[PDB]
């Protein structure tokens, strides 16, 4: 569970992301594609080339969803319901892949927010991403 | 593999008693039921709305036999699973887009089916050798992903 | 989330275990130790030899807790508070290991309850062990 | 360990800029802070109650430097990690009783630390090289477990 401090941490770090969320989302994707090539099996229909607009497009959608979960940090299960449904019923992404993206998102933020990416914040951001992942996977079976 | 002559013999000997037809259909069917998300690759099979519909589906049972067959033949090249599954590894990546994690889910299901079937015979030491084989198989199959 | 069908399936299956839960607990540990030897890192103080009273005794303990979990299938978080605590603050077993014992437990029930280990029952027990695992690792951080 | 020549040059070029003393303390401290369960091995280190207490603990800093020290040497024998790490693998297993999952957690934390430090220089492709390396090392450290 996310503590008040966690919540503060996350709103703070994400706050700094501001307008770059879109780009950091795309970047987290590319990092993931490169480090964990098995994740690519879910995007057989995408152009995964560097600077792919599909990836740009998708990076933004992921970022918006994360931004929406931060805005509703006290009611995530409800804020993300629709997305929880899509993932469980249509996409059916194996659960292990959430951890991989989470990881690539943490690397991206670390690479962009040196001042804010403190140990305390790192811990908070990791618990947050784990919670988002949990919600998204909650209706799988 | 990193199988002990004793481990090799245990595997080999139990397998001799296996009906691939039946174990293959049951392993794939259980997979589709326990881990419903694996059904994403078998929409063309039909109605997988229930355990019953999954377990009875002939398309499932037949794909299951094809899978265990290939598996069964891999047991004869236990010292080079990599080379035995190379073309199958490419196929799975490049044609089927199957996430290798699926190979591990099945492996574990397979082990539960064997225990199910063999009761007593499927002892801790025998399961141990099987766990090494399923892991070995999954790794070989995932080897050509890029 | 355990459906009512699941709760039913679980209670029935566990119902058949009966006076053998202790032995099945001991057998699941033994299978865990041999198949996933990294799990042994948590029991350096035990004699992990076959038929060891330490293993037998521990097997009973685990079995009993499961019993208690099935019985309070509706209120697991509460029925296992103490156990959640112990694991989060004392034992500190890495979360990956829970999946390993869960698997050896299925394997054990399957080998012992053939008639009862149907595909639907298999699915329920799995979800159940998963929920138990989630409860036991919920206070980790 | 499928390090292409270019993946290896990339690992090596970046590692040239690292202050192992410093990175070692950061990576270990951050592990104890993000995954507090890992604190189970260090109850003789004293106060690990808060982030500052962990990060600044002279004992954590000293142990980190040691760990990263052995890791750097590993980086000069990329060809033979298993050989390189053999006595250490035995020690972690037999004496310290450290679950190998701990080695993967630290690798990921380390990757985040490198990203933290190098910013834009830690490009997608450099991360991918380092991902293979940390995994190779965790695998080598777990090879003697039994
Ligand atoms: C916290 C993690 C995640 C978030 C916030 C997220 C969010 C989203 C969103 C907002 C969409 C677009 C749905 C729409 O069309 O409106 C989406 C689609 C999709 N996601 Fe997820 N997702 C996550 C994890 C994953 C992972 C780990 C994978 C697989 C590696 C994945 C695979 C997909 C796929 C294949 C699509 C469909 C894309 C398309 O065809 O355009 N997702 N996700
Ligand atoms: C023991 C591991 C496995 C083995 C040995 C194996 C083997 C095979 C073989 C021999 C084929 C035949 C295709 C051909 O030659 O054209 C096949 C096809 C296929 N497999 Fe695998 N498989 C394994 C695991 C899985 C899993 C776990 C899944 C998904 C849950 C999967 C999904 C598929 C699909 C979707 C096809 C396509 C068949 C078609 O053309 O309709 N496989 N596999
Ligand atoms: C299905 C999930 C599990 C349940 C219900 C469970 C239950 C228990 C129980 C009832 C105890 C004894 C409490 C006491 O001594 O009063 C215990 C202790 C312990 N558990 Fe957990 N456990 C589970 C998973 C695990 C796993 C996966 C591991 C490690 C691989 C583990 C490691 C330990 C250890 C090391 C002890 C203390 C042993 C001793 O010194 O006697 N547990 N657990
Ligand atoms: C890259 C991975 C690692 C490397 C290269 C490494 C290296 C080392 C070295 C060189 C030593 C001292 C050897 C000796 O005392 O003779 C050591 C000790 C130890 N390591 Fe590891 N280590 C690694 C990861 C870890 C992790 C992730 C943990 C725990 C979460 C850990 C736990 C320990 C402990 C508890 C000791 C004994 C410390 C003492 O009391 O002196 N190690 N390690």
């Amino acid at each position: 569970v996310l503590s008040p401090a966690d919540k503060t941490n996350v709103k703070a770090a994400w706050g700094k992301v501001g307008a770059h969320a879109g780009e950091y989302g795309a970047e987290a994707l590319e990092r993931m594609f490169l480090s964990f090539p098995t994740t690519k099996t879910y995007f057989p229909h995408f152009d995964l080339s560097h600077g792919s607009a599909q990836v740009k497009g998708h990076g933004k959608k992921v970022a918006d969803a994360l931004t929406n979960a931060v805005a509703h940090v006290d009611d995530m299960p409800n804020a993300l319901s629709a997305l929880s449904d899509l993932h469980a019923h249509k996409l059916r992404v194996d659960p292990v892949n959430f951890k991989l993206l989470s990881h690539c998102l943490l690397v991206t933020l670390a690479a962009h927010l040196p001042a804010e990416f403190t140990p305390a914040v790192h811990a908070s951001l990791d618990k947050f991403l784990a919670s988002v992942s949990t919600v998204l996977t909650s209706k799988y079976r | 593999m990193h199988l002990t002559p004793e481990e090799k013999s245990a595997v080999t000997a139990l397998w001799g008693k296996v009906n691939v037809d039946e174990v293959g259909g049951e392993a794939l069917g259980r997979l589709l039921v326990v881990y419903p998300w694996t059904q994403r690759f078998f929409e063309s099979f039909g109605d997988l709305s229930t355990p019953d519909a999954v377990m009875g589906n002939p398309k499932v049972k037949a794909h299951g036999k094809k899978v265990l067959g290939a598996f069964s033949d891999g047991l004869a090249h236990l010292d080079n699973l990599k080379g035995t599954f190379a073309t199958l590894s490419e196929l799975h990546c490049d044609k089927a887009h199957v996430d290798p994690e699926n190979f591990r889910l099945l492996g574990n299901v397979l082990v539960c089916v064997l225990a199910h079937h063999f009761g007593k015979e499927f002892t801790p030491p025998v399961q141990a050798a099987y766990q090494k084989v399923v892991a070995g198989v999954a790794n070989a199959l995932a080897h050509k992903y890029h």
